[PDB]
């Protein structure tokens, strides 16, 4: 039992965007979906509320009547309608399942919905290079908007230490993942793996000395 | 007979008791939004009682709540009666 | 609406110590209000209800008390506890949050494996020269990582970054960036001593 | 019968929430001022209920309250037996 | 017969309204202290209705509300017979 | 036959009662922690009445709640129909 | 629907005075007709209430028992009495239909009760005359107690200022009704309608330059 | 008795920005707060029920929150929304409403189209001698008009009036009357200079 | 209907002493006697109550279980017992009927209980004598405690100014009763008549000039 | 217990003109309060009841408002309400009273009708020396009756006591005495100068 | 949870006086506080229930009031008096006790029987030499015991104790000890003057 | 109907102990036999309850569920169980009846319980020796942790003061017994008798001078 978020990325302020939470595992007659919410670095904003059973769908003051929950108890989903947003609407929307009881027994991913009137970009992403544990990396540099980096397609994972994105002066997220490994390894495949959904990229680099 | 009635008293209770809370959320200072207090309310109204830690602040809550007086009083009245005859024809 | 006030919104505790997390509600709310873990980019993950415990939730965790003061302990910190802890009214609609308190685990003075990281060929021919300086498992937090080239001290477009607290060393890794242009960088190369 | 039992009730109810408001206006305090609330309150009366959310402060209110329990309860009583023979009759 | 349970209801009324301030007279912070309110709080008792603005916080007082509940429900309870005869026996 | 319904009904008030204070106690705020009061709560219950000083806050104090008065209002409605025969037979 | 008051000007202190609510339009059975003042640029004050049907008329502790609420059904009306009158009781005042929601659905157009011991006067009328868009008015000087002013008899309407009454230091409501035209109009008729229910004035002048 | 205390008095907020207007009732009410759009002269105008919308009410016009706290929000305000506010309790004997409030649309600082008019000879017999002074459609409401003849100050007998917003301009009017004596104003006669 | 009361004057600290409310008038069955007291320039002090039906009698926390109230239907009367009395009993002790109401109908002439540990005395009275209305007067010189001045047995009663006892540095009550009278009628008898329950005093001083 | 607050203490208003005297319950007490004129020496009258008005008690008197505050008016004062007015809780168990309200009727300045009393001889027997001096029907209270004796001031056992304002005249009658060693006063014996 | 709050802690009243001890509950708890007299190393004593009187508690022992305020008085303190007085909630759970008021009898100055004691032959063996002072049936409390030997002064090792006032004589003895290496003590050996 | 406790004297930190109330008197059904505790010179701490009948067995979030209470109906007793000791269970801990009524009808002794990481010792005892009445004593020196002390194995009771045990500098109780006697006696035995549970001592020490 475990909930699937579909849908958002960028809009421009004033703009729409339309949230998914597919159900997939045993689910009952009359739970609540519901719909929360977390800035950068903020609280959790409960918002939103439906019933796919009836179809009744009770929503935030704070997110006025913007915003329409819908149901569809044929694809076992539900969705957020997402109108006239708004520079504060900069955040992540974790949908979750309630059975009546009234805390989140289950919680979807959670995606992320940004709005600002700046445009989608690319990253550059380039390499960083190198005794006991030698560190290499890479950099993300100039993006925007929600950025992935696994190190040989998800393989390696230690020592790891892909940072948070800094706010370039700019306005681009440029980033900085990072690997530490014993030396005698460079022998060893070390390509680090950019995704952006906002930027269809999937940008592999290669690490020698 | 007896075993219908009950029946038919936990369906308007589990009735009364979903209802409410689905006519009761979206409410601000709603109390009466979960099925579990939604059904001590359901009971509560039920056997003609009147505690008041809940009920409905919104119309249609109350409209729930008027059927739930209508059917459930009935519904547990026989109930009341089932076990009166049970203790009647024995002694 | 009800108003959950979370107490305190930071705590750096040490490992195996005890450790409290207050919610008061602005009414009394029977003992409608559930705690929730939610680690750095994760999902808030409920811990306690009704103020009763859940399948698979560690025992170190329980909650008590009640009125408008609703407590979560945990009896002995670990270091997988570094987390934002969650508070959620249910007595009234709509349901509410509380601020949320960050635990952050505390342990002895380490120090930086550092790592100074030139710009990558690709990346100087673009235009800028980014020089990266990595910092790695460290506490506590504070830590002041400069730049000098030829020995004179650089406050131009220097980028820190910090890293969440590992889930089991409880430990701060940083990364230094500083842009340059170019032909900046072309004039002088020799290059993040740390303090 | 039956259809002239609830005319009956759903009439002392309709007399009830009437002459209460009208009972109850004036009175600094009186909560029960409006027929609508009015209504709630002179069901939850017949019923039997007693939930307290609403009441009269005012004697005439309470003089209400009154007539509206004796020929209520009596005229819910009917709507109650009612529905009791025809669960009854039926199964 | 009638007459006769209207009448012994009315005498219960005013036998536990009088008890019921009495009981209650001398315990700091009873509300059930004037015949008047007394008489409101044993009508809404033997109605089975339970709104809540009065009731003994005394001992001897609930004692009182007892008799108030044995006696004047039923007593009640046949002039909610009654007057359901009187519907019945007529239309 | 009444006195043996009587009997039942004092059974029901003293087992709801004990089970209740019992349910109850270690809730913090409970306020149905004492036999004597949890007894006051146990009468008010089964005559249907509904005052609302006191109540369970516990689920296992309401699943009591629920027996006293499936148990109770039965069993004092034997009690009432017990003595409205008694001024029926007689006058 | 709507509700026309009748009555009410100027009273001397202690005097009496009674306000008139002519029902018009579809009335149920069982409605409260209310009673709303505004005092000079104040709040609004709830005063009274009455069911026309058992005819019982309650009564705010500000406005005592000096006034009495009256019914009459037969006339589909209801009325003010207005005894013990004081300084304060200077106001306008509304009724309004309340159908027992508790609610103001509609409003009467509320008239003006003055109440001071100097006495009624008449007003002088002297005219003001004057390219583009000219501007030409007049003054209403000298004046006691609730003003009217139309030009051409309510037919011109646009670019008029009409202005608020000033406290003459005398003691006299002296205004100035003001209209813009455009200046090829002096041909055009321009005669500004003064009327006064406390003094029975119809004053009417012309405006050449 | 029940009090209503409306936030704020006075609202100069620009107009197609979002405006919000707070009831806070001395108790808990219920939903029982009605809102109530009263024009200048006019009747006031009921816009929200129960805190519901109005056949006939603009769509811009909610009303949330319940508590004390309960809001009417004009999203984008209008030119035609200069008025001032009511909020009027139900829940109790009696009726009771809030202090209101007034909302003034802010905008372009325009100027005013002047006209000076000198007395109605009619007048001039009387033996007063009214020299009124008009400034037309302007903003803000802010004007210094002063009189001077033959070029010394004017302090004497200057009554100024200001009339309502414009319902579509929301703009300003004023009229400086100057009463004079027939015989102070035959003595002197070259004449309002605006700043 | 009226209420009657004897007894009370002076105690010793710790002594004993017991107040009457004799009936009479139309008395119905469940009335509740009270008992109120004033000290000396002080507020009203709710005391006890009484049915004299079943004869339970419910006391202040301030007045403890120190007093008792004793009912006696066959006299239509009702008593308080005052066990302990200490320097703040010193008051005056009205009784009153309540129906069960909750506010006083009926007022008994209400009664003085002084406590002190000084010793009853007894009055000098020393007479004042004397064109318009000339004044004439008396004194009632150093006593204790409660003092009574008629002029002619109580014919006599205009322009008449019995003052408030003064307490004399010595501890003794000297008051000073004073007549105003038109000069023309000193012809006249004129005899102030002073009263003490406590000391059995009769004294009744002529005035000639 | 219930705290009944009344407010104020004195009032020094005049005759004819409106009277209020309030009294704030500590808790919501129902409507039970009630209102009791009593009269220097005289027991408690009852004025108001409920909240309702007594058989034989004067129109000028009625009584108002609820939640704590009750209002008690006197619409034109009169010269018989002179009287201290007090305030009665039913509501909780046991009543209790409020702190009381002196009403003092205001009117025009007076003076004294004086009537200085050498001492009865009988009494120039005894030991004692009482010289009285009578002040009559005067308004205000402030009054200053020094003595002299040979023109040498007194301060030495000077008693002054003053009346109740009359029931008609609200008006003041003083009566200063002044005790004096018989053997003092033959020593010197010409006499009460009033200001 | 519920929080009787006990006035005062500390009372020194004089035998034979009126006593009294008041327990504000923070909610209104009913009728359902009870009070307990424990005195020192016993087990609390029960006193009044109900705020009631039970079999065999002295006729002094009453306890009025309600609300949030209860008062446990002794009208005429006692000798055997001397002893904290506790204070138990009911009404929610769970049971609570107040903080606790000590009661101290007051009475005649009086002074103390000393009786100075030389170290034990035994112990003088084993390496220490405890000088006592003892002490006996005085009051007040406050009593100053010094140590000299050969008559320079010793606030080396000075141990004073006090004991619990005589449930008769509501007294106070005192056991000053000095503790002194035995070679500290052979050195010299002249000996406590109180003050 | 009293009650009797045992077990409890010294756990070092984390430790382990369990107290005993055996019932011993007429003993009712439905009692809840509850534990309280009071720290040196500290108030009283309601810490849990029981029902020996179902056997349910509430406890303070103060106590947490560190300490658990066992009921044994075969024994009329119950017990408190004490795991995970801290400084702060430092106390002394009284059982008490109450019948659901919810007050404390009857009390157990009360028991200590003492906790600290340093160790069990014995008491070095070191006598005191001495016209009127003179005053003859005892030390019980250098002990931990709970020490009583009777003359003449409890013979003598009166002029006794056995003092409040110091903390003496090294770390151990120190008390000293005190007897005032008639000096005539100095004929009589006097031997101060010290136990300890602790440490199983039984020490008496004659004093002649």
């Amino acid at each position: 039992v475990q909930l699937v978020e579909s849908g958002g990325g960028l809009v421009q302020p004033g703009g729409s965007l339309r949230l998914s939470c597919a159900a997939s595992g045993y689910t009952f007659t009359s739970d609540w979906i519901h719909w929360v919410r977390q800035a950068p670095g903020k609280g959790l904003e409960w918002i939103g509320e439906i019933i796919p059973s009836y179809g009744r769908a009770n929503y935030a003051d704070s997110v006025k009547g913007r915003f329409t929950i819908s149901a569809d108890t044929s694809k076992n989903t539900a969705y957020l309608q997402m109108n006239s947003l708004r520079a504060e609407d900069t955040a992540v929307y974790y949908c979750a399942r309630e059975r009546g009881d009234g805390y989140f027994d289950y919680w979807g991913q959670g995606t992320l919905v940004t709005v600002s009137s700046a445009s989608t970009k690319g990253p550059s992403v380039f390499p960083l290079a190198p005794g006991g544990t030698a560190a290499l990396g890479c950099l993300v540099k100039d993006y925007f908007p929600p950025v992935t980096v696994s190190w040989n397609s998800g393989a390696l994972t230690s020592g790891v230490h892909t940072f948070p994105a800094v706010l370039q002066s700019s306005g681009l997220y440029s980033l900085s993942s990072v690997v530490t490994v014993p030396s005698s390894s460079l022998t060893q495949t070390y390509i680090c793996n950019v995704n952006h959904k906002p930027s269809n990229t999937k940008v592999d680099k290669k690490v020698e000395p | 007979c007896a075993g219908a009635a009950t029946v038919l008293l936990v369906i308007v209770l589990l009735a009364g008791s979903y209802l409410a809370v689905l006519a009761e959320r979206g409410a601000p200072g709603a109390q009466l939004i979960t099925y579990p207090r939604a059904l001590w309310w359901s009971v509560v109204t039920a056997t003609t009682v009147g505690y008041g830690d809940l009920y409905p602040v919104t119309l249609w809550g109350r409209c729930v709540a008027v059927v739930v007086m209508v059917a459930g009083i009935t519904s547990f009245g026989l109930v009341t009666a089932a076990l009166a005859t049970w203790f009647v024809g024995q002694c | 609406d009800i108003q959950m006030t979370q107490s305190p919104s930071s705590l750096s505790a040490s490992v195996g110590d005890r450790v409290t997390i207050t919610c008061r509600a602005s009414q009394s709310i029977g003992t409608d209000i559930h705690w929730y873990q939610q680690k750095p980019g994760k999902a808030p993950k409920l811990l306690i209800k009704y103020a009763e415990s859940i399948s698979g939730v560690p025992s170190r965790f329980s909650g008590s008390r009640s009125g408008t003061d609703f407590t979560l302990t945990i009896s002995s910190l670990q270091p997988e506890d570094f987390a934002t802890y969650y508070c959620q009214q249910s007595n009234r609609w709509p349901f509410t949050f509380g601020q949320g308190t960050k635990v952050e685990i505390k342990r002895t003075v380490a120090a930086p494996s550092v790592f100074i990281f030139p710009p990558s060929d690709s990346q100087l021919k673009s235009g800028t020269a980014s020089v990266v300086c990595l910092l790695n498992n460290f506490y506590p937090r504070e830590a002041k990582v400069q730049w000098k080239v030829d020995n004179a001290l650089q406050s131009g477009n220097s980028q820190e970054s910090v890293t969440e607290q590992d889930s089991k060393d409880s430990t701060y890794s940083l990364s230094s960036t500083l842009t340059l242009s170019k032909a900046d960088y072309e004039k002088h190369k020799v290059y993040c001593e740390v303090t």
